[PDB]
């Protein structure tokens, strides 16, 4: 290859650098946030080159790696995988990035004692078929008696939040997660939680609102407050209408022709609204803009008009008023109305909102987020998004595992067992994997500063003989029951983080040559 | 000589003589060998289900890691004019055959080669390729003697899978070794015109989303679009689809001339207002007297017919793309009606449950029409765990779905793993001698050029080539020539009929006649005339 | 020297490397001469005196046939594709290519005009996998909406090759339409699609199963015909529509005012295959097509590139030779005689005139020298023996190609028409006469 | 990949093609100055100075070259001066051709040593040739092949005059200086002869000086410029106070010998001049020189010291006027001896004036009579060349008297050849024919370029004149033709024995075997490798 170079202004590495520079740099991503992984680890500040820098302190990998800019073109496949698991169930992030880096660091190891890379990988894949074994055979169900389904959730809200910023605020927060989910009693869209984040007060001050906040303040000539009242939601225009017919001037032999058509104009203004007020109504919502002539005739009706909160917000309050977009008035009998108790405006943080109290078929919540410092509120939004996100799919998939390490023992116990089945060949591969999933109860307590010597060793020797249970326990250092400490994760989180370090990081094993083509627009 | 006269005046021919580059002597033969070997070596180690892959990193900072041998050259920034020949040849085979993307290149490779030390003894560049030529055709002969299959196309699909396995068995997608097969073999012959045997690649779409597994690869009998529904709350699921297509925007009629409408008095205002509320309700009536229950629109809806599909039960998606409602229309057996007053019972596409597919946490929410009834295209969806593994795996597919319809075109097979190579190879050899009139020395060379593949192949499993070949060859000549191949496992015995190992005819054909080709066009130039600076 | 090759091209098709050579050998010999003394003006006058000697004697010993209209003519045009096909990127196919060549243009009119022979190119496959097709072919130009549809299957259609638009948008780009009512507003809407729709009813309703246009047919046409067992492809270029043409028997036509039965063309086979892996769409079986189309397949661009250019040079010979079969043989033959009466002639002529008149003689061995000097051959002991035979025996011995000898090109049908060296000579000498009248030169220094 | 050598690789034609045009670039300037009608050259260097020349070997050595095939041509030119003395014109021209011609032939696929082996098989066969077809020895026309060597050579310079004046002193200079030596050695050491320029009177009023002339003067205007029967004392010492050795000090301890010690450092010295005249010499030649003190006492005594000459000068005019040179004193352990009887003579001794200078003449010298010749021209550029020109007649008219034996001029022996190799080409032509006949067609270059200069015709000036050389050879009715050359004064053969146009064998002879030899060598220069200058290290 560097010798009769016919490249233009492109180069290539083979089977000397392509592979070393491609292990050190991808395995890097691990250790860069591998200090996340468990309940102790120490959070990060990302900082930008400037112009406005836009701070952002976080823990989670996955919003680590996507602000680094990896330029690495091997690094960069691991940095999609945490993307991935970012998408699909929104948390284990850490989990799956360390554990393929760990496997990666093995693979480099067992080239240095002449083993085919193909030899490798095939070793990698019957030692992951053991792994998926050990996960199915160890789910735990969940399906009537409600009072134990109700634990479970409050046992992954906390396990998920104990990794965050929202340490020692569990007894305000975990009940946010839980309850603002079993409140939808439907569709994980996961925007019918929505968070409205203002500074003052500390994070325990946090509460959920059991109705719905709007922003844009009521009107100007219109009532304040209005008890029992009834909602219509619009989707319509308000002015400017301009009906239909593209290209059509008003061409007179006078003026006065002009304005009669003007007072015809406002005619059917006024008409149109007649059409909606018919529908006997209280507050009206409108995605588009009020002008000033409409504004009149709603005041003038005694019936209050919030204009543009926001482009989806009228879908949202359809879901949780119980009623239609109504975006054409022209059959008031068949419009559906939504009702409330108040509407009256409520102070949050020095900002007047519009609270909507008592609403039926509230199918929808806000969680009113405060907190000191704006580091503070970003970091506690995304708590919550997080813990939503696993709880709104855990409520769909009842399966759990026990965590706390003790999945992984229990998956490095099933591809030990079977590797020592297994001629050398290959066996020296499948011990490779089960040795990179001990590393991750290893990193946990490694964070947090306990005796890994001592942990890993009793963990192992306690599944070594029964003790399906057993895990770490970070709170005094030493082995307890999973079960009874209550410590579990969602079955689909751990299976992802199984399938996606071994899926992703074969892409590396296979790769010897690496083909770089000439840059552009550098000089 | 240049810019000296023997008077002492400049002597120019050529504009910019003193900045140019010519060598033709027999260097121009050497240098085209040189760069050759290092095209030839590039790929060597990607040959045979035991190749490394490589990473590709493109200008623009993509990556992609990729197998077949098309997109690796095509990415490759080539500074010389016969390596982009080189590069031609395997563009050339994956758009006849979709196969030997580095096999004709290997292939090619060794024939120059071994032109190297048959220039050295003093043969003429011309009759070095001609020998080249009447070797080939024994070749080839003797490859279409050994040929048989009994696919018809109908049930007994069973040797077309084990095709499709064996083209796929080099894939980065071998976890689904049998899935994968399977949905090729299922996704042309559904679409494939056996009444005159005519596949059309364009009834097979290939789409996919980041996500999943391998294992989440799935044939749908219908059609994936993207969802955009007119209003949010219709129904996710329709049971009994009477579909309606159009290309007509909702809203009232435009005229496509300048138009410039008059009003003048009151009456022409209100009037007119009047008018276009009341044609609203006649694009959307219009298609409940049909009975559909499911509109698809080219165009997007104007506000007024949002409301008015709700008031009429009729759901409906908006901004359906070119490809895809055409796509529609063929699926569910319909027509595309120009107006809204055109439209009529008979038009109508006819489909079963339409229902979203959610995934994750994404707001993307595809919708898909899942049954049909007697449907000519089908979709592909892969999945994965990575952008990286899903990319490559749409290629992947697409050459089981090409191995597929190559056995269509011509049902006749050969025997992989080498063994076609060197039983021809042998052939090559027992006439070399009969007779060695001139071109002994080329007739042979190409014997051992056609090698080069069981050769490499061993070096990549891991096997000492020279004690391999000896053995396998010794075997083929004292027995009537059984089709012995090698393999790194060895999977008990090397008899290909037992490890089914299958290969197309018609691929090994046209490998051999382009590489022949491609060697003659670049062995009989005797000079090269690349420029020098760009200014 | 380059531009007698442009001269060349025009008037022979294939004299091209040989009289660039040929000009600079007729310098070379005398070289040695011009640097003392002697005037241009005796230079010039041995120049025309030998050069109209050779053309006339070329006159005198090219042969010809009276076997006219019999299949002896058709293999003589075939001896000369041989001849034509030599040295170009062709081995074994020189008999493949060259039958079609023969053929391809005596089925042509007593024109023979090369307008009516087309040749396109096609990545992949074989040189012996390219077809000669009795019609016409297009690589399927932009589509529409519903060309998915409208099946490929025709066994008798009739063409309807139209210059008319089929869009919706009617519009003469000066056209305001001012309206006042309500009724009027709709009336104009629906006047604008049915001024389309008039249209297509008067293309339909005549058997034009296929139609073709150069300009454009929009997505309600497509779906008007479609549903109508019709088949469109627009935008066509010119150059194929004048051909397809003449390729099936009809006429274009540009108003649809005034078709019927009598402007369409017919054939036999309409359909769109995938040779090389892209659609083309091919006529065939018109048995009054007086055009052809002769469609290239190869591993490269280059590759066919090559083969396009033999396969110009081939048509171009047998159509001259079909108009004039006096021909003489090839490789270095005929110069080794015309050498030979040129210095039979030159030795009876006393005065400065020996010096000329046989240095044009001696310029005509570059042929046979370089006929022999770049694959080896020995060139200087077959000049030798070219020599000793040419005075003895018969005027046709050149240089073998197999074996390393002296063969009589007459005998092994090595013939190209006497024109290619009548015009070479003509050529080289009047190249030559214009160099050595100049005796001095002028450069402006401006360059901008 | 390519030869890891860090300068440039160049061979096969590339080479061959630059090697000719090398020696072609070269020829180029020289076939401009052959025969009498050729016109001269003038060179200036970078700092202004101007030469005007019409020697081929003084040209070439004065044009810088690069290319080392050119330097070739410039050492071949410098082996006729040492072998030939009047050839430095025609040797690169005849060498040039054969380089031109061979090209043509290996072009052809003739290997380079087939055309060598044909070049020196030709070269041999030519020299034969020429030494059985000679004209006469110098005993039959005598004086005749004297004055008419000497005029054949001059006639391509400035003082190519149509008169006897330059040729007389030419051939009497050598004639006069002959020197006998055992085994029949009739020496003519024309080095010997003391040519001297002045730009004054025209070039007709040159002398002729029976004697030797010294490049010095009298000095002290106290001294006798004219002495009629000279004694001649030459000598190599210092006339001067005696100083002491570097390793000899003078330490005193008694003041009174201050003086006599001091004053020895004069007296010791005029002891000694003192008896260089008691011997009755009248002039003293010293190479050394003759400080304030001394030249008093040859005014005193009346006697002519010259002082600062050089020691080849003294060495001839010591040998001429019989004197043996002294540098030291002997005579069987006597302590100053002079060697009185060691003394020359001369018939006068006197200093002249020559336009604005001052020459002493040593007139007769009564033992070997030897010559010096006193050139005039009209500015120093006519004088260099005059000289130069003076020089190539001497050495002319030596190698005449030395090689007995005369060939025609003319071109007719290059004439002869063309017809006499042509033929012998059929005898042994069975693969080299066609070096043979290139070797031969090459040597008519000479009559042509002589037509050329002269700008008389040319293809039909020179083929008749073969015509006549054929006639000789294939009508042997001894027609007596192969002596007839070009005159280029009336475009028209004439008869160069009858007009007196000889040359020396030699200058043929010798030309065709060096020409040969040095085309030959660059013939066998294929591959060139140039590596990169070392110039800062």
């Amino acid at each position: 290859a560097p010798v009769n170079i016919f490249k233009a202004g492109a180069d290539e590495e083979r089977a000397e650098t392509a592979r070393l520079t491609s292990f050190i740099g991808a395995i890097a991503i691990g250790d860069l946030v591998k200090s996340t992984l468990g309940p102790k680890g120490m959070d990060k500040i990302l900082l930008s080159s400037g112009r406005d820098a836009s701070l952002m302190v976080t823990n989670d990998g996955a919003t680590i790696l996507k602000n680094i800019g990896v330029d690495n073109p091997a690094a960069k496949v691991l940095v999609d995988m945490s993307r991935v698991q970012d998408d699909e169930v929104g948390d284990g992030t850490t989990s799956v990035t360390v554990l393929a880096a760990e496997l990666l660091r093995e693979a480099e190891s067992l080239i240095a004692k002449k083993i085919h890379p193909q030899t490798i990988i095939a070793g990698w894949r019957e030692a992951t078929k053991a792994a998926r074994e050990a996960l199915l055979s160890s789910a735990v169900d969940h399906g009537s008696d409600e009072v134990k389904f109700r634990q479970d959730l409050m046992n992954i809200a906390g396990t998920t939040l104990s990794s965050k910023l929202l340490t020692h605020h569990k007894d305000h927060f975990t009940k946010l997660a839980v309850e603002a989910v079993l409140r939808l009693k439907g569709s994980g869209n996961l925007e019918a939680i929505h968070i409205i984040k203002k500074l003052g007060g500390s994070l325990a001050d946090s509460y959920l609102d059991e109705g719905f906040l709007l922003d844009k303040k009521i009107g100007v000539n219109q009532p304040k407050r209005i008890e029992n009242a009834k909602i219509l939601i619009a989707n319509t225009g308000m002015d400017t209408d301009k009906i239909k017919i593209f290209g059509s001037r008003v061409r007179v032999d006078s003026t006065a022709k002009v304005a009669e058509i003007e007072h015809a104009e406002k005619e059917k203004m006024k008409e149109k609204v007649e059409r909606i007020l018919k529908h006997g109504i209280n507050c009206f919502i409108n995605r588009q803009l009020i002008y000033n002539y409409p504004e009149q005739l709603f005041g003038a009706a005694g019936v209050m008009a919030i204009e543009h909160a926001d482009f989806a917000g009228v879908e949202r309050l359809a879901l949780v008023t119980g009623g239609e977009i109504a975006s054409t008035f022209d059959h008031p009998e068949l419009v559906k109305l939504g009702s409330c108790k108040l509407i009256e405006e409520v102070m949050i943080g020095e900002d007047k909102l519009i609270h909507f109290s008592g609403v039926a078929l509230g199918e929808a919540c806000t969680i009113v987020l405060r907190g000191a410092t704006q580091q503070i509120l970003d970091e506690a939004e995304r708590s919550l998004h997080d813990a939503l996100c696993v709880l709104a799919q855990t409520v769909k998939d009842s399966r759990t595992v026990y965590g706390g390490g003790c999945s992984e023992m229990l998956m490095a116990h099933a591809v030990t067992q079977l590797a020592n089945r297994t001629p050398g060949k290959e066996a020296v591969a499948m011990e490779s994997y089960a040795k990179a999933l001990r590393m991750l109860p290893t990193i946990i307590a490694d964070n947090a500063g306990y005796d890994s010597a001592d942990l890993v060793a009793q963990l192992r020797a306690a599944h070594s003989e029964g003790n399906t249970t057993a895990g770490l326990d970070m709170r005094e250092g030493t082995i307890g029951d999973m079960a009874i400490l209550g410590i579990t994760e969602s079955f689909q989180v751990k299976r992802q983080v199984l399938l996606s370090a071994a899926e992703a990081a074969e892409v590396i094993l296979r790769v010897d040559n690496i083909i770089k083509a000439a840059p552009r627009k550098r000089v | 000589t240049l810019a000296f006269d023997e008077y002492g005046r400049p002597f120019l021919i050529i504009k910019d003589q003193d900045r140019k580059s010519r060598l033709m002597g027999l260097e121009a033969l050497k240098s085209h060998i040189m760069a050759a070997k290092a095209v030839a070596n590039t790929m060597r180690t990607s040959l045979g289900p035991n190749g490394l892959d490589k990473m590709m990193v493109d200008k623009d900072g993509d990556v992609t890691v990729t197998n077949d041998g098309a997109t690796i050259l095509s990415m490759m920034d080539v500074d010389h004019q016969i390596a982009k020949l080189m590069v031609e040849l395997s563009k050339s085979q994956d758009d006849e055959i979709g196969d030997g993307t580095t096999g004709v290149v290997v292939l090619a490779g060794a024939l120059l080669e071994e032109a190297e030390q048959l220039l050295d003894r003093g043969i003429h560049p011309i009759r070095i390729a001609d020998g080249y030529e009447q070797a080939a055709r024994v070749a080839i002969e003797h490859l279409d003697k050994i040929s048989d299959s009994v696919l018809v196309d109908i049930k007994d699909t069973e040797p077309l899978i084990q095709t499709a396995k064996t083209t796929l068995g080099s894939k980065v997608v071998n976890s689904c070794h049998r899935q994968m097969a399977e949905i090729a073999v299922n996704a042309v012959l559904t679409v494939a015109d056996m009444e005159r045997r005519d596949v059309d690649f364009e009834l097979i779409k290939v789409e996919g989303k980041v996500g999943g597994r391998l294992e989440d690869t799935k044939l749908i009998k219908g059609v994936i679009v993207d969802k955009d529904f007119s209003h949010p709350q219709m129904p996710k699921k329709v049971e009994d689809a009477k579909i309606a297509i159009l290309t007509c925007p909702f809203e009232p009629p435009k005229p496509k001339t300048k138009h410039k409408l008059d009003v003048t008095s009151v009456e022409d205002y209100k009037a007119l207002q009047k008018y276009e509320k009341e044609k609203f309700e006649e694009m959307i009536q219009q298609i409940k007297e049909t009975g559909a229950n499911l509109a698809i629109c080219q165009w997007g809806f104007d506000d007024e017919a949002n409301h008015l599909l709700l008031q009429n039960n009729l759901p409906a998606v908006r901004w359906v793309g070119g490809p895809e409602i055409e796509l529609i229309a063929i699926a569910t057996g319909g027509r595309i009606v120009p107006r809204f007053s055109e439209l009529t019972a008979e038009k109508l596409g006819f489909a079963g449950l339409v229902q979203e597919i959610s995934f994750g946490t994404t707001k993307d929410k595809m919708l898909v029409i899942e049954q049909c009834k007697n449907s000519r295209a089908v979709t592909i969806f892969i999945r994965g765990g990575n952008k990286m593994i899903i990319e490559e795996a749409k290629r992947s597919l697409h050459d089981a779905l090409c191995v597929i319809r190559n056995l269509i075109r011509d049902n006749r097979v050969v025997y992989g793993g080498g063994a076609a190579e060197i039983s021809c190879a042998l052939a090559v050899s027992q006439e070399a001698d009969k007779c060695p009139t001139l071109e002994q020395y080329a007739m042979r060379a190409f014997a051992d050029a056609l090698e080069v593949i069981p050769m490499a192949l061993s070096e990549n499993s891991g096997m000492n080539p020279i004690q391999t070949m000896t053995e396998v060859r010794a075997r083929q000549v004292k027995e009537m020539n059984p089709a012995l191949g090698i393999d790194c496992l060895h999977k008990g015995t090397n008899d290909m009929k037992q490890q089914h190992v299958i290969e197309t005819l018609i691929g090994k054909k046209q490998q051999i006649s382009l590489a022949t080709q491609m060697v003659r066009m670049i062995l009989k130039i005797d000079d090269i005339r690349k420029p020098g600076e760009s200014e | 020297l380059v531009d007698i090759a442009k001269s060349q091209d025009a008037e022979v098709g294939d004299g091209t490397t040989s009289v660039t050579l040929l000009a600079a050998e007729f310098l070379k010999q005398v070289k040695p001469y011009v640097e003392e003394g002697l005037h241009p003006q005796i230079i010039i006058r041995a120049f025309r005196t030998a050069t109209q000697l050779a053309v006339n004697k070329i006159k005198e010993i090219a042969v010809t046939v009276k076997k006219a209209d019999k299949v002896e003519q058709r293999k003589l045009l075939e001896k000369c594709a041989m001849t034509a096909l030599s040295s170009k990127l062709i081995s074994q196919q020189k008999a493949f290519f060259a039958k079609m060549v023969v053929d391809a243009v005596m089925m042509l009119d007593d024109l023979l005009q090369l307008k009516m022979i087309g040749i396109k190119k096609v990545q992949g496959g074989a040189l012996e996998d390219s077809q000669l097709v009795a019609g016409v072919a297009f690589k399927k130009t932009f589509s529409y909406a519903g060309f998915e549809m409208q099946p490929k299957k025709y066994h008798n259609p009739k063409i309807a090759l139209l210059n008319v638009e089929l869009e919706l948008k009617a519009e003469k780009d000066n056209a305001e339409i001012r309206v006042h009512t309500v009724e009027d507003y709709q009336a104009i809407v629906d006047a604008e699609w049915n001024i389309l729709y008039d249209k297509l009813e008067k293309i339909h309703h005549s058997g034009a199963k296929v139609v073709s246009s150069k300009l454009p047919i929009g997505d309600v046409a497509t779906q008007y015909f479609a549903d109508r067992d019709m088949f469109c492809a627009g935008r066509v270029p010119e150059e194929d529509l004048k051909r397809t043409m003449m390729a099936c028997g009809g006429s274009i036509q540009t108003s649809v005012n005034a078709l019927s039965a009598d402007v369409l063309g017919r054939c036999q086979v309409f359909e769109e295959t995938q040779i090389g892996g892209e659609r083309y769409n091919f006529f065939t079986g018109c048995p009054k097509a007086k055009t052809c189309t002769f469609i290239l397949r190869g591993g490269a661009e280059q590759f066919m590139e090559e083969t396009e250019r033999s396969l110009h040079d081939a048509i171009m010979i047998v159509r001259r030779a079909i108009k004039n079969d006096s021909v003489v043989a090839g490789g270095g033959a005929i110069e080794m005689e015309l050498s030979k009466y040129l210095r039979d002639y030159s030795r009876t002529i006393p005065g400065k005139q020996q010096l000329l008149i046989g240095a044009y003689a001696k310029a005509l061995e570059i042929i046979p020298r370089q006929l022999c000097d770049n694959a080896g051959f020995d060139a200087t002991n077959i000049l030798n023996k070219l020599r000793a035979r040419h005075a003895q025996g018969g005027t046709w011995y050149g240089v073998d190609i197999n074996n390393e000898d002296i063969a009589d090109n007459f005998e092994a049908f090595v013939w190209e028409p006497a024109m290619v060296r009548i015009n070479a000579l003509t050529a080289a000498s009047e190249a030559a006469c214009l160099i050595v009248s100049v005796d001095e030169t002028i450069k402006n220094p401006r360059s901008t | 990949g390519p030869l890891s050598v860090f300068g440039d690789r160049s061979t096969g034609e590339t080479i061959r093609s630059q090697n000719v045009m090398a020696a072609a670039s070269i020829a180029n300037i020289v076939k401009s100055s052959l025969g009498p009608v050729g016109l001269d050259k003038m060179l200036v260097d970078d700092i202004g100075d101007v030469t005007i020349t019409n020697d081929g070997a003084t040209i070439l050595k004065l044009l810088e070259v690069e290319h080392p095939a050119a330097k070739v041509l410039c050492e071949l030119a410098d082996l006729q001066d040492k072998e030939v003395g009047d050839g430095t014109t025609s040797v690169v021209i005849i060498a040039a051709e054969l380089l031109k011609n061979a090209d043509e032939l290996v072009k052809q696929k003739i290997h380079p040593t087939s055309v060598i082996s044909g070049y020196r098989l030709a070269c041999k066969e030519a020299v034969r040739y020429i030494n059985e077809n000679l004209i006469v020895n110098t005993d039959e026309l005598g004086r005749d092949c004297l004055i008419n060597a000497a005029k054949t050579s001059m006639s391509s310079k400035i003082i190519g005059i149509n008169g006897d004046f330059f040729a007389n002193m030419v051939v009497d200079a050598v004639l006069a200086i002959k020197y006998t030596d055992i085994r029949g050695q009739p020496r003519y050491p024309v080095n010997s002869v003391n040519i001297l320029k002045a730009h004054g009177r025209s070039q007709m009023e040159s002398m002729l000086i029976s004697g030797y002339a010294l490049n010095c003067v009298v000095g002290s205007q106290g001294m006798p410029k004219r002495i009629v029967n000279a004694k001649i004392a030459c000598l190599d010492f210092s006339l001067q106070k005696t100083k002491m050795k570097l390793g000899v000090q003078v330490v005193i301890t008694d003041p009174e010998k201050l003086d006599q010690i001091r004053q020895r450092e004069s007296d010791i010295t005029k002891e000694r001049i003192q008896k260089i005249l008691a011997t009755g010499a009248n002039v003293i030649l010293t190479t050394g020189g003759i400080d304030d003190m001394c030249l008093k006492y040859f005014v005193e005594a009346g006697a002519m010291a010259v002082r600062r000459v050089l020691k080849r000068d003294l060495k001839r005019i010591a040998k001429a006027s019989g004197a043996t040179i002294l540098s030291t004193l002997a005579n069987l352990e006597g302590e100053e001896t002079f060697e009185a009887a060691m003394l020359g003579q001369a018939e006068e001794v006197v200093q002249e004036r020559i336009c604005d200078d001052e020459l002493i003449l040593i007139k007769n010298t009564k033992a070997r009579t030897s010559a010096s010749i006193i050139l005039r021209g009209a500015n120093d550029f006519m004088c260099d060349e005059m000289e130069r020109s003076l020089h190539d007649a001497l050495c002319v008219v030596k190698r005449v008297l030395e090689s007995k034996s005369v060939v025609p001029g003319g071109g007719a022996v290059e004439a002869a050849l063309s017809i006499y190799l042509e033929n012998y080409a059929t005898s042994m032509g069975s693969r080299e024919q066609l070096a043979i006949a290139e070797f031969a067609r090459s040597l008519l270059v000479i009559p042509n370029t002589l037509a050329v200069n002269a700008a008389q015709d040319s293809t039909d000036l020179v083929a008749k004149l073969r015509a006549f050389h054929n006639e000789a050879q294939v009508n042997p009715e001894r027609k007596n033709l192969k002596w007839i050359g070009l005159d280029l004064s009336n475009g028209k053969p004439r008869d160069n024995k009858q007009a007196g146009v000889f040359e020396p064998t030699i200058v043929k002879v010798k030309s065709l075997k060096f020409a040969t030899e040095a085309a030959i060598t660059i013939l066998r220069i294929d591959d060139l490798i140039k590596l990169h200058p070392e110039s800062k290290d």
